[PDB]
């Protein structure tokens, strides 16, 4: 660009006219083994919808994600990826934590069975195999119902999905842990069904 | 209603999807199959208890044309429409 | 039946056709033009 | 019929028969039929049949995949008596070009090849392969006007597609219904064609250029039970078996209307001595 | 305008001439079959004459409409032969010897940019449309085939596909297909 | 078998 | 009554269908149908484009301009008769409404003269009616204007030369049904 001022009326003058950002994840290696074996799927969503950079050390057991200024400008997808392999490796299914990618509302609550109250071994044996019900089918109940996802860990019990269908599937999980008969929880079912499908 | 305890055959994404997009479809087919097959036996008993020739009922996307008109094709629906009933 | 058909077969729509162009030429012209 | 009028070719069987014409003006005789030829070199039926613009040359078409040139001479029979062959299913149809140099024959499998009398001593190279792409319809009935260039195909689905053959673009493609379209017909101006499908009993009257259905009768499908004539006369209505109550002018003897609100045959069809209201009894339990 | 002071810097031919014919309007021509084409190579050697028979027009200059002109011996397309394009736009005509009416200096042109140019301008009276289809979106709106006259008598155009809009009581254009 | 991931930066970007 | 009868990666929820109640308390696509629309008009421009030449002028314009020049429409009242009825509705549908309205003004003195001819006088009569809704209303709105307010006043004057018919017709009918009544 040139520089030379022009002079208008009334002695005005005139001119002329003239950064990555990286995350990482952990993952342990029972949760890195099915990690390894459909890694092949998880990349496709993210590198070309959100497109970011992904190495994984499996010297560190991490997953990287750099955003490239130039062939990104998109500020919560990095966010939204990072959201995306902690469901995963929470221990959330493929699909669902890419339900998670195309939505951005998806939230996650986690929480303790003696968080909420302390039991002990045989005792919470039982409450895991009462909260199971038979093989998983009042846990899939509670998913159909609350349109929930949950994962069932030894103390930790993580559901996603949206903040008051997690909150009622949290309200049902806890009268499953203090003790409730799965036919009032049934009955409380269809009824948290029936006005959540009348809404 | 009532609830299903199997696993979801679908994912959050696709249920969320599908909400995001007739009493029912089953409701409407099987209205339709039972209409179809009644027109079958009712047109097998006409033809047991017929006395005269009774051939087939009928056979059991894109534009397509409607030949027969249950009016004279030409005239208005406003026309047709009676002043009191409008 | 045949005769009386036959003014109302064509006859009548004839001077309908009549009837609605005298009309139409008295209304058009009598009535303010607009602006 | 001959395009020069003075004789006939006739798919009978296998057999291409060919027949001269006696005259009109002339008084009546006791044998005026007169066979010309016999063309005996197919397998199986002759399925379709063609004229070319002169008198001389004929397209066999032949459930033996064939499509036979013959012609109603020796000397044409020994230019081009020959066959097309390296077809689909069966050939339901060959066609001759405008300027003659190009043959179309129409698949029962929705192909149509275009030979053309090109160059590789040079006789039938397929120039072209078209294709209509359908999951179960498969073309019945064909249609080419060539002066006009344009192909009207209807199938067993209702589907009948309209095409402009040279570039092969779909014009236009509707359906009359769920029953096969049965024989079609096109005018030598090429503005109508005719769809009539005899599974219904209905019949379809179009003209492209202005898009106009000119009509789109049916006839009723078992019997018309019941008649009854107008006050006047100039309605007569039909009940069938169906509930389908077909009414009609006499003027021009055209069904003008229907109803299809009784379900079972309607019985008895009435008028009072005014000539607004019609009266339907049937076998339902309701008039 | 980026830096004040004032510096001057396949070029496209099609946009180049289009802008030609936008400011040679309205000086037109086009050429006619037979003594024009490649019938008039014949007999001389070492300097070919096709001879230029070009019906020249203008509408808004009707003295000159449909009258016969000739290439100018000056330009470079002096009784040259075998040309791809129909029309060309001229300078100024002017009467020579032989009493001679001659083009000045010219550009070639064709139907499409023709067109373009006299619907920018006025000239361009246009038919109806027409068994070919014609959409209707709006009482204003339409696209439409329809073939235009360039013009006391003017020459047609390409059917071409335009979508005009109807306002002031008239089909009046808004863009080309 | 070969797999962008475990060995370098799979991304858009580069490799 | 003719005419025939016949996703996204990143999906958009919102806070009902999403569980964000607190959103809702707290609240605060027929264009890109009219996009589309544009589209398919656009496509079937495209589609069809032969490019074979055809004349400007028409020859139902063409034959008015000469009957008008001639000051005599007997071919133009010929053509007309032996028209299709959807040549003479594009035909009327497309006359040209300009300010001088010569094309308007030429159809009604060549259908006051087809009158005076009085042949065909039904047909001439819907030619008039189809001229007056589609035309109708540009005509209203130059009314008071004068060549076709004389122009008007001609047709009116042999209008009001043909009432009769309305008049022998509404007798006979009558008389007709008194007979066959009583």
């Amino acid at each position: 660009e040139s520089k030379t001022v022009v002079v208008d009326d009334q002695g005005k003058p005139r001119f002329t006219s003239a950064k990555f950002e990286s995350r990482k994840i952990m993952v342990p290696p029972h949760r890195m083994t099915p990690l390894r074996n459909s890694w092949t799927k998880i990349y496709p969503p993210l590198v070309e919808h959100l497109k970011l950079q992904v190495r994984m050390n499996l010297k560190t057991k991490s997953v990287e994600l750099r955003t490239n200024p130039k062939f990104t400008t998109d500020p919560g997808a990095l966010q939204k990826g990072a959201d995306f392999i902690k469901a995963f490796t929470l221990g959330f299914d493929l699909d669902d934590s890419i339900a998670l990618l195309r939505l951005d509302d998806l939230y996650i609550e986690t929480f303790e069975v003696k968080d909420v109250k302390t039991l002990t071994g045989d005792h919470l044996s039982r409450a895991i195999g009462r909260i199971a019900g038979k093989d998983g089918k009042t846990k899939f109940a509670i998913e159909n119902a609350t349109r929930t996802r949950i994962v069932l860990a030894d103390s930790k019990i993580h559901i996603l999905g949206g903040f008051t269908h997690i909150r009622m599937a949290r309200e049902s999980v806890v009268s499953l842990i203090l003790g409730s008969p799965p036919g009032k929880v049934y009955g409380n079912l269809r009824t948290v069904a029936s006005r959540l499908k009348e809404r | 209603f009532e609830l299903s305890d199997v696993k979801s055959s679908k994912s959050l994404a696709e249920i969320y999807e599908d909400d995001y997009t007739a009493l029912s479809e089953e409701l409407q087919k099987a209205h339709s199959e039972i209409s179809e097959l009644y027109a079958n036996l009712v047109y097998k008993l006409d033809v047991l208890s017929s006395v005269h020739f009774v051939p087939k009922p009928a056979s059991t996307e894109t534009p397509t044309i409607s030949m027969e008109d249950a009016q004279p094709l030409y005239m208005s629906n406003a026309s047709s429409l009676a002043p009191q009933e409008i | 039946r045949s005769i009386q058909r036959f003014i109302v077969r064509v006859a009548k729509e004839v001077v309908n056709t009549t009837t609605d162009n005298k009309y139409t030429y008295r209304f058009l012209v009598s009535t303010d033009g607009s602006m | 019929f001959s395009p020069d009028g003075r004789l006939f070719a006739l798919a009978s069987g296998r057999f291409l028969q060919i027949w001269k014409t006696p005259d009109v003006n002339k008084d009546r005789q006791f044998a005026p039929f007169v066979r010309h030829r016999v063309h005996a070199g197919h397998f199986q039926d002759i399925t379709s049949l063609t004229w070319s613009q002169d008198s001389r040359f004929i397209l066999t078409t032949s459930k033996d995949l064939s499509a036979k040139i013959w012609s109603v001479d020796s000397e044409e029979k020994n230019l081009a008596a020959t066959t097309f062959n390296g077809h689909r299913d069966y050939v339901m149809g060959a066609f001759f070009s405008h300027d003659q140099e190009k043959i179309y024959t129409v698949s029962k499998d929705g192909a149509v090849f275009v030979w053309e009398f090109t160059k590789r001593k040079y006789s039938w190279r397929i120039t072209k392969k078209h294709f209509f792409y359908a999951n179960q319809a498969k073309v019945k009935c064909v249609t080419f006007h060539p002066a006009t260039r344009l192909l009207a195909v209807g199938f067993t689905s209702g589907e009948f597609r309209l095409y402009d053959l040279p570039d092969f673009t779909l014009i236009q493609q509707l359906s009359m219904g769920q029953n096969p379209v049965n024989t079609v017909s096109v005018n030598q101006t090429g503005e109508w064609l005719a769809f009539g499908s005899s599974k219904l009993g209905q019949l379809l009257v179009y003209e492209w250029q202005s898009e106009s259905y000119i009509l789109k009768q049916q006839g009723h499908f078992d019997s018309t039970n019941s008649l009854a004539y107008s006050p006047d006369g100039s309605r007569v209505v039909t009940a069938s078996e169906d509930g389908k109550i077909k009414v009609w002018d006499i003027t021009s003897g055209f069904c003008l209307a229907t109803f299809e609100e009784h379900t079972s045959s309607v019985t008895a069809v009435q008028f009072a001595k005014r000539g607004q209201v019609m009266f339907s009894s049937s076998l339902d339990g309701t008039v | 305008n980026i830096a004040v002071v004032i510096r001057n810097e396949v070029i496209q031919i099609k946009l180049l001439k289009q802008m030609i014919c936008a400011g040679f309007v309205d000086h037109v021509a086009v050429r006619a079959d037979v003594l024009f084409p490649d019938d008039a190579k014949i007999t001389n050697r070492t300097s070919i004459i096709n001879i230029p028979y070009i019906p020249v027009l203008a509408t808004r200059t009707p003295n000159i409409e449909d009258c016969f002109v000739y290439i100018h011996p000056t330009s470079i397309l002096n009784n040259l032969g075998e040309m791809p394009p129909k029309y060309m736009l001229y300078y100024s005509l002017h009467l020579g010897g032989n009493n001679k009416t001659r083009m000045n200096t010219l550009c070639d042109i064709a139907s499409t940019p023709l067109a373009n140019i006299a619907r920018k301008g006025l000239l361009l009276t246009y038919s109806k449309p027409l068994g070919l289809k014609t959409v209707n979106l709006s009482p204003t709106e339409r696209y439409c085939y329809v073939v235009p006259r360039f013009g006391k008598i003017g020459w047609d155009l390409n059917p071409i596909a335009v979508h005009q809009k109807k306002q002031k009581g008239q089909w009046t254009v808004i863009k080309f297909i | 078998t070969t797999l962008p991931g475990w060995g370098e930066w799979a991304g858009a970007g580069s490799k | 009554r003719s005419k025939p009868k016949e996703l996204p990666f990143f999906l958009q929820l919102s806070g009902e269908k999403v569980g964000d109640e607190a959103s809702v308390r707290e609240g605060i696509h027929r264009r890109d149908q009219e996009a589309q629309k544009k589209l398919d008009a656009e496509e079937q421009m495209n589609k069809f484009k032969v490019t074979g030449r055809l004349g400007f002028e028409s020859h139902f314009t063409k034959q008015l301009r000469e009957g008008s020049q001639s000051k005599d429409y007997s071919s133009l009242l010929a053509t007309l008769i032996n028209f299709s009825p959807a040549a003479v509705d594009l035909e009327i549908r497309s006359l040209n409404s300009f300010e001088p309205f010569d094309e308007i003004v030429w159809f009604i003195d060549a259908l006051t003269q087809g009158l005076k001819s009085n042949k065909n006088f039904e047909l001439y009569e819907t030619f008039m009616s189809l001229l007056f809704k589609a035309h109708g209303d540009v005509i209203h709105a130059n009314n008071k204007n004068q060549d076709i307010a004389s122009a008007l006043q001609n047709w009116e004057d042999v209008h009001k030369k043909e009432d009769r018919l309305d008049d022998l017709v509404k007798f006979c009918m009558g008389v007709a049904a008194f007979v066959t009544t009583a």
